């Protein structure tokens, strides 16, 4: 907000598989 | 000409006199080998609303 009262909004989405043998 | 020559130093105060030699041998080997595998994956869903 200043004295227009500018806004934003953020998603993210991070699955990480993994394996080892 | 007999052998009981006990003319000099009779120990006989028992004094046990006793030795222990002792030896040893000993080798050793290994072999350790391992091997890994491994993948991974992921995803990246993101956003922003400004």
């Amino acid at each position: 907000s200043t004295g227009n009262n500018t806004i934003d909004n953020g998603k993210t989405v991070n699955k990480s598989s993994n394996e080892s043998n | 000409c007999i052998t009981h020559e006990d003319y000099l130093n009779v120990v006989y105060s028992s004094s046990e006199v006793e030795k222990y030699l002792q030896s040893q041998g000993f080798t050793e080997h290994n072999e350790d080998t391992t091997s890994n595998t491994d993948e991974t994956s992921n995803q990246n869903a993101t956003s922003l609303d400004n």
